[PDB]
């Protein structure tokens, strides 16, 4: 997950590939207090 | 090490309730071999073998 200026966005583990975000490039994941959060640009 | 807990199939729960006293196992696991630095070692043998 990087932040771009053109925004948190998707991109490979080999590469710097910029991608927006799907579902289709991540799972899901319990809480967990020890990273970021979000509240108006909400991923898919 | 977190993230290794989980891989190794320790939860995200009981890792995110008991970090100091894993923490503290981690410490005394270190320490131990410390003054273990004998034959006991069988390591330590080795290289002096
Ligand atoms: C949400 O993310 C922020 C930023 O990392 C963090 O400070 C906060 O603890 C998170 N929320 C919860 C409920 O952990």
């Amino acid at each position: 997950f990087i932040k771009t200026n053109n925004e948190w966005s998707y991109t490979g583990s080999s590469f710097y590939a910029p991608e927006p975000i799907t579902s289709l490039n991540t799972k899901y994941v319990a809480p967990q207090v020890t990273y970021q959060n979000i509240s108006t640009n909400l991923p898919p | 090490i977190f993230y290794r807990l989980n891989g190794v199939g320790i939860t995200q729960q009981v890792l995110s309730e008991n970090q100091k006293l894993i923490a503290n196992k981690f410490n005394q696991a270190l320490g131990a071999m410390q003054t273990g630095f004998t034959t006991t070692n069988e390591a330590f043998q080795k290289v002096q073998d």
